[PDB]
């Protein structure tokens, strides 16, 4: 069984904070002003727990009759899910008078046409059905769907909470994790507990002895398929200190042998260059502008070797200002 | 448990007089309702401004009781197919329904510009065949994409984005009807967040009333999911590029705000920076829009935001 | 006749025939020894043997007769989009698994799952890769996915975590030239000295492109009479590579710096039909790797070449872009 | 008919320039069964289409020139009903899918599938292959892989850069350089001897060849126009005749160089509006204006460098825009500022 | 009713006024007001700004800056706005970029060339020119379809290269030979399946010194009558 389903926050106690959303939705229900809700944010913040707690509070024993739980990423099809929604809306019960709640997890995975059809369905059944939409990013949804849904943002979990959850998972699964590996995993996941759990499970599976072996940072980076900071630092050092031929050879060799895309290399180098102490602002201005231009040109295609040499030249030229 | 009636749905306009913006178009629609005999019309404008709502209000005024079955709304880009929606339109047109002599059945089509050649010709033929009892209203974003034969038969109405004054008037009316306690800065913040989006403004007002009760700037910004305008203003007006990048990293990128929200809030804030000369504001807006276009093309990285900040800082120091 | 591309014709049949990928082959053999085959992620420089190795592993797993029925090969880049690829995968998985015969069972393990191979998986978008991960999770019982890509970092973490990753080292120049020489001798291709080296240089070490270019050159040699040897000029013509003499003339015209002379030369160059993009690429290769230019000149010329390449990628007039690029370099 | 069309070579033996390419085509026609897919690239008006037709005549016979034109109707998605002009012969087809805009991929797929099903093989000639969309090129690669038994594609383009690598790997790259001035002079001499045109000296043909910039079609049409104006007797003092749009563009260049002001910019806008409305492409206008500006002898190196830089910038902007007059006026204004 | 058509004129006149771009006028009429002015009739505002931004006398010129530099910067921004508009109105449907298009096409060039209107606000000529270009492209497509079997060229090549010689072979003989050249003209038309409608359409494609309206009008009516009578009196290939 996946570790994402396990250790999932089952009650509001497991949620670190965000009681404001619960209180606002409770007031909406009490005052009879409940709109179509949209909960978005990183996975693991407690959107599902919050909505199921609200549904249990509203309905109680008839949760299975008044709540329809759907997942838009099931990929069954637009017509089948539309039929499901319509038959759930049409199955009114006299002994269970009241609005019916529909929960759609991972709605951001839908195509634009599916989202427009969902918005039309929401408008059609708004008289007796209330829709709750769960997504990872609100900007991935169509503007038509966004306007009709009241937006609630779930802030990313604090680093201390993520570390506590990681420690709980480690002690539950008897896994030993190096502090460097833990820092790398936290940095790569970027406040997403699902990524943490998936990477930990995969690393445990790949271990020859999942009970008496410690996961290193190299294992984490290999599992995530991410550029190691050591390689990026070596490339940056070669660019900054060595001449043009050596820098070009080093960049090409590193990003071809290790399978690092030029855009990912640019992102890593920009991340590293943030901590650099620059005596001139023009250095940072030139670096940022030129690297953004190169990345945008990369997104449209173009010559790969020319773009790599452009990156090298942009980094070299900016540092001429000290 | 009872019925749920959100403010955005309860206070949506029903009669024509409930619409705030587009004075000329609303006056034309009111005249059409007054003299009856609704001509075929094409309402065009940027999406999301509520073009279909105006014709819905016109249908409510014209028909009244018979609005339940005398009005059919459809989407031209329906996934069910153009043929099936055309068949539905034909079935509705052939449906017999008694009406007062001065009124006619109304068919509202959304995203009519998505229709291609042939389908538009068939719709024109259907409209001509049943013009005695059925009138057609087409809603589209680009009026030029509608074929000339359809445009000649219809009367063009142009719908524009609501101004801040209209949003303020609607919010004041809602507040008076709901005895909402508020401050001027709170309404200013709500109008600032919703750039002519009436539904977003009403939703934000409702959420602020529920969460805190008193509508002021702090509570509105706490409710609003966009980055806080003060943080964006500090990032933009910082005299040092390192300070701007640090503010970005700490307060916007690491707080889960997407790049789209960041650039939109930067665009909103730069427009209102009265301390800065308008030429510098226009240069900053140009850079912000360039990075917004880059983000919308699929880049959307943190490096683009850093470059935007670098260019803005370069502009500021002259 | 049984005409077949030389790339697919000379693919190694078994894992033991892979020359330089010792580490990946050893790890794959160890995995094959285990009764369970996890999802596989093949990454490395192009033309290293990723597809060859996965096909050899499939052959050793199934058998020559059963492997064709048990394999679906897709290219997520050349395909129309996500929907076509995912629907084809769904149809392949939903189809009943072919029953192995007695000979297949007694000669090969014949595992009860079918292998789906995706080529150029890194070119997929994030949404496409998430949909592919969902499809893999849905049908993980009976299908194992092998993703072939050049950059492992272009694959999202949720999809990459599900796959055991095998790294293919770039082929050594000696190994690639030996493979090309062996292919040429078997097909009786008369090649002059340095022709295979020129083919490898044009292909930038990509053995797939090198084999394709060698096959194309062999076809051209049949059309030309006298049965002469293939020469570097022919392969340069077939690959769309501007001759080095024209590049030297362009460099000298830039060095002289006369605007009118450069304009005249570019005007007379565009009449020969040579590609401007090839000229830009070769100028980049010449200038960047040249020891006669200092750091500042290369810093400026890298940005110049980048701007010219970005403008050429938008579908613009080659003459204007090339003239602007050559004029800008002459002012450095 | 016009001399450019009357004396067009109708066979591989009738070709007079680029002897190596003629020998290559003759060798190709000797083995029709194993004919590869071809991609011919080079400057405009160099004889690519003529060479393709000559190869088709060598393979199938003179019947390839018995051409009949028909319109094929295709029902696409959302019931868009399209018309494509297909020039056909009892042995081959000629299509220009770029005339359908972004709907080229579906037209190509439908028509190629129909041709393959209707079928040793039928050759399909695709004009302006470089302007095909990438989806259309992917569909072309799919049809090449699926229907290589019955379909042999002959793609003609002016530049091979927009062509995708998968297409290039499965096709034979043929480079067609523009003829030299001596070959153009020889062709024009043959034409004038056939038409019995008086020549004071052979240098007139050299001047015509130089003025055409290697474009054989342009040189032939210019020779015909000059002969008609001079009563079928060309003299050494006969001026070189240029098309109307080229004359207008040269006048615009002279006006821009002479006076740089806002009123001059307005009148340049009027001239550009006149040029664009009469089916003169924006890229052609920009290229001609730029190369006329660079030929002015009163401009120094800095002015010409600024002009070519602005030309590159606004050419990129033209390739990414909709309203061409905007970019053309921007380029002219920038040039006026740089000259002043 | 006419106020609807007058609205773009008023918007263009207000946006090109130099008073609202000074330091004092900016406070009274802020940037939000100008963007709102764009969003009123946003279909025509960029067109009107592009049409009328060369007819001003700039009062907002920076020291050391001439009128020509200001109009060059305005034209640069206008072309950028056109690119943004193309990206907006394509299949991508990026309607969130409307304020950016507003600034790039209407507000920034107006700020660059703001001043007193030296003349009158003229309606945009791009729509009529676009319609004319579409009509002539349809005519050229028809001519190319008719003459495709005789000419080895594309549509653009037919316009650029073949048409001058077709003019020399179809209209010039009438000027020097009168009605005696009708047979040769008809013979040339027959070789390319050119109808009399195609002959009329061909003469409309010429610009500058090659305009044929006055030349055709100067041709005697008897010559034209004989030409059309001889054309109608004989069968033609099709
Ligand atoms: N006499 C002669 N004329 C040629 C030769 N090659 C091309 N031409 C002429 O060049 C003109 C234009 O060639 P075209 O088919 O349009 O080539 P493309 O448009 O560049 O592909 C034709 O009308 C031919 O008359 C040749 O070898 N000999
Ligand atoms: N290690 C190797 N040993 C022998 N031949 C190889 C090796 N790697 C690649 N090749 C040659 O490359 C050709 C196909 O390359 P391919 O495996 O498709 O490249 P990629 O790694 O991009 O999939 C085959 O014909 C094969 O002969």
């Amino acid at each position: 069984l996946p570790w994402v389903e396990k250790y999932r926050p089952e009650t509001l106690d497991e949620v670190y904070g965000q009681n404001e959303v619960i209180t606002t939705v409770r007031k909406f229900v009490d005052e009879g002003k409940l709109p179509h809700l949209l909960f978005y944010g990183p996975p693991g913040t407690g959107k599902t727990s919050t909505i199921v707690a609200l549904a249990r509070e509203i309905y109680g024993k008839n949760y299975s009759n008044m709540v329809l739980e759907l997942n838009a990423s099931d990929d069954r099809g637009i017509d089948v899910v539309r039929n499901q929604i319509k038959d759930f809306a049409s199955t009114r019960q006299i002994f269970s008078k009241g609005f019916k709640l529909i929960i759609l997890d991972e709605a951001d995975a839908m195509t634009n046409a599916a989202q427009n059809a969902l918005r039309r369905v929401i408008e059609r059944y708004t008289k007796n059905t209330r829709f709750c939409v769960l997504a990872n990013y609100a900007h991935k949804l169509t503007p038509a769907l966004l306007s009709r849904c009241t937006r609630f943002r779930f802030q990313p979990l604090p680093q201390e909470a993520i570390e506590r959850r990681i420690a709980n998972v480690l002690v539950h699964e008897k896994l030993k994790l190096s502090p460097n590996a833990e820092k790398a995993l936290i940095e790569l996941s970027n406040g997403d507990m699902r990524r943490v759990l998936n990477v930990l499970q995969s690393c445990k599976a790949t271990l020859d002895n999942p009970d008496e072996d410690e996961i290193s940072d190299d294992v984490i980076y290999e599992c995530c398929g991410a550029p190691r900071p050591s390689d990026l630092k070596a490339v940056l050092k070669s660019i900054l200190e060595d001449d043009w031929g050596t820098a070009h050879y080093t960049l090409n060799k590193v990003r071809s042998a290790k399978g690092l895309a030029l855009i990912d290399l640019i992102e890593g180098i920009v991340k590293i260059l943030e901590d650099y102490e620059l005596q001139n602002e023009e250095t940072r201005v030139h670096l940022l502008t030129k690297l953004a231009d190169i990345e945008y040109s990369i997104s449209k295609g173009g010559n790969d070797q020319i773009q790599g040499s452009a990156v090298i030249g942009a980094i070299k030229a900016s540092f001429e200002n000290e | 448990l009872s019925l749920q009636l959100p403010w955005v749905e309860k206070y949506r306009p029903q009669v024509l007089s409930d619409i705030v913006g587009n004075k000329e178009t609303i006056d034309r629609l009111q005249q059409i309702a007054k003299d009856g005999n609704m001509p075929h019309m094409i309402i065009s404008g940027m999406p999301g401004i509520g073009k279909t709502t105006s014709v819905h209000c016109l249908a409510h005024e014209l028909l009244g009781r018979s609005y339940a079955d005398g009005v059919l709304e459809l989407n031209a880009s329906d996934d069910r197919g153009i043929d099936v929606v055309r068949n539905q339109i034909k079935h509705f047109a052939q449906k017999k329904l008694h009406l007062p002599p001065g009124k006619h059945k109304i068919v509202i089509l959304d995203e009519a510009d998505s229709m291609t050649a042939g389908a538009q010709q068939a719709l024109r033929r259907t409209m001509e065949l049943y013009s005695n009892s059925t009138r057609f209203a087409f809603a589209c974003n680009q009026s030029n994409k509608i074929i000339e034969p359809l445009q000649s038969r219809c009367a063009i109405l142009r719908y524009s984005k609501l101004s801040d004054e209209d949003v303020l008037k609607r919010l004041l009316q809602i507040i008076k009807l709901e005895d909402v306690k508020y401050t001027n800065d709170g309404l200013e913040a709500i109008i600032f967040t919703a750039e002519g989006d009436m539904r977003q403004a009403i939703n934000n007002l409702q959420s602020t009333v529920a969460g805190h009760g008193l509508v002021n700037a702090d509570n509105v910004f706490k409710i609003v999911d966009s980055p806080h305008p003060l943080i964006v203003k500090k990032m933009l007006l910082a005299s040092n590029l390192e300070d701007s990048i640090q503010i970005l990293r700490t307060d916007l990128w690491k707080k889960g705000y997407s790049s789209i929200d960041i650039v939109t809030t930067s665009f909103r804030v730069t427009k209102n920076l009265a301390q800065v000369k308008e030429s510098v504001r226009l240069e900053m807006i140009k850079e912000i829009g360039l990075t917004h276009m880059r983000i919308l093309e699929g880049v959307g990285t943190y490096l683009q935001l850093a470059s935007m900040l670098a260019k803005i800082h370069k502009l500021n120091n002259k | 006749l049984a005409q077949q591309p030389w790339v697919e014709k000379y693919r190694p049949k078994n894992l033991d025939e892979v020359t330089a990928q010792d580490h990946a082959v050893t790890v794959l053999k160890k995995t094959l020894k285990s009764a369970n085959l996890p999802h596989m992620l093949f990454y490395g420089p192009p033309g290293t043997g990723k597809t060859s190795t996965i096909l050899a592993l499939t052959k050793e797993l199934y058998g020559p007769d059963l492997m064709k029925s048990r394999i679906l090969e897709l290219n997520a880049s050349d395909e129309r989009g996500i929907s076509i690829v995912r629907e084809k995968v769904k149809n392949f998985a939903r189809l009943t698994v072919s029953k192995p015969s007695k000979h297949d069972l007694e000669n090969y393990p014949c595992p009860p799952y079918k292998i789906i191979i995706l080529d150029e998986a890194d070119s997929m978008t994030a949404d496409a890769q998430s949909a592919l991960r969902r499809t893999m999770e849905t049908y993980s019982g009976v299908t194992r996915f092998c993703l072939i890509c050049n950059y492992v970092t272009r694959i999202i973490d949720p999809l990459a975590s599900r796959c055991s990753k095998f790294r293919f080292k770039a082929l050594d120049a000696s190994n690639a030239i030996d493979r090309l020489r062996f292919i040429s001798e078997q097909e009786n291709v008369k090649c002059d000295d340095g022709v295979l080296e020129r083919i490898l240089d044009i292909s930038a070490g990509d053995l797939r492109r090198g084999i394709t270019l060698l096959q194309s050159a062999s076809k051209g040699a049949q059309y030309l009479g006298d049965g002469k040897n293939i020469t570097s000029t022919q392969v340069e013509e077939l690959a769309g590579v501007v001759p080095h003499d024209i590049l030297i003339e362009i460099v000298e015209k830039v060095k002289s710096g006369d605007f009118d002379e450069i304009k005249k030369y570019v005007n007379t160059f565009m009449k020969s039909g040579w590609s401007a993009a090839s000229v830009v690429n070769q100028l980049h290769e010449y200038y960047i790797t040249n020891d006669n230019f200092d750091t500042n000149f290369k810093n400026q010329i890298s940005w110049l070449l980048f701007t010219t390449d970005s403008r050429l990628n938008n579908g613009t007039n080659e003459h204007i872009q090339l003239l602007n690029l050559l004029v800008k370099i002459s002012q450095l | 008919s016009l001399w450019v069309d009357k004396y067009r070579p109708k066979s591989l033996n009738a070709l007079s320039h680029n002897e190596e390419l003629t020998n290559f085509l003759k060798s190709l026609s000797d083995q029709p069964r194993d004919l590869p897919h071809l991609l011919l690239y080079g400057p405009n008006g160099t004889g690519k289409k003529t060479r393709c037709m000559a190869l088709l005549e060598s393979i199938f016979g003179p019947g390839v020139y018995r051409l009949k034109i028909d319109v094929r109707q295709f029902v696409t998605a959302s019931n868009r009903k399209l018309e494509l002009n297909v020039v056909s012969s009892p042995y081959h087809l000629e299509i220009t899918p770029s005339d359908m805009g972004n709907n080229d991929r579906i037209v190509i797929q439908e028509l190629l599938k129909e041709v393959a099903q209707m079928e040793r093989y039928k050759c399909v000639i695709i004009n302006e292959a470089n302007s095909l969309t990438k989806d259309a090129q992917a569909a072309l690669r799919r049809t090449m892989e699926k229907y290589s038994k019955n379909i042999r594609l002959i793609m003609v383009c002016d530049s091979m850069s927009p062509i995708i690598a998968p297409i290039k790997s499965r096709c034979l790259l043929i480079r067609c350089p523009a003829p030299s001035d001596s070959e153009i002079s020889t062709i024009l001499s043959d034409v004038v001897t056939n038409e019995r045109i008086q020549l004071e000296t052979k240098d007139i043909l050299k001047r015509i060849a130089q003025a055409s910039n290697g474009n054989l079609r342009v040189s032939l049409l210019m020779l015909e126009s000059m002969a008609l104006n001079n009563e079928l007797a060309l003299k050494s003092s006969s001026p070189i005749i240029k098309p109307d749009w080229i004359i207008v563009i040269h006048k615009l260049t002279r006006k821009i160089v002479k006076e740089r002001s806002v009123n001059s910019l307005i009148e340049c806008r009027a001239v550009l509006y006149d040029l664009l409305a009469h089916c003169i492409p924006a890229n052609i206008i920009l290229k001609e204006l730029t190369f006329s500006l660079l030929d002015v002898e009163t401009l120094n190196t800095t002015n010409k460098s600024s002009i070519i830089e602005y030309s590159s910038v606004f050419d990129e902007r033209l390739s990414l825009g909709n309203k061409a007059i905007f970019h053309l006026e921007g380029f002219i204004a920038k040039v006026m500022c740089c000259l002043d | 009713e006419k106020n609807i058509a007058l609205k773009p004129f008023d918007i263009a006149h207000k946006m090109l006024d130099g008073q609202i771009y000074s330091d004092i006028g900016s406070r009274n009429f802020t940037l939000n007001d100008k963007i709102a002015l764009y969003f009123d009739d946003f279909d025509f505002t960029p067109l009107m700004i592009q049409e009328n931004y060369l007819s001003t006398r700039p009062s907002v010129l920076k020291p050391g800056q001439s009128h020509l530099e200001a109009v060059a910067e305005a034209a640069n921004c206008i072309s950028l706005g056109d690119i943004v508009e193309k990206k907006i109105r394509s299949s991508e449907q990026l309607w969130s970029l409307l304020p950016l298009h507003a600034v790039l096409s209407s507000v920034y060039p107006a700020s660059k060339v703001a001043g007193h209107m030296a003349g009158r606000i003229n309606f945009t000529a791009w729509l009529g020119q676009n319609s004319k270009s579409a009509k002539y492209y349809r005519l050229l497509q028809e001519i190319h379809y008719h003459t495709r079997l005789g000419t080895s060229t594309d549509k653009i090549g037919l316009r650029l290269d073949y048409l001058p010689t077709f003019r020399k072979r179809l209209l010039d003989p009438f000027l020097k030979q009168g009605a005696d050249a009708i047979s040769s003209v008809i013979e040339v038309m027959d070789d390319y399946y050119l109808t009399k409608e195609d002959w009329d359409s061909i003469m409309e494609f010429f610009v500058g010194p090659d305009v044929t309206t006055a030349i055709i009008k100067k041709i005697p009516a008897t010559v034209k009558s004989g030409f059309t009578r001889k054309y109608n009196s004989m069968t033609h290939p099709v």
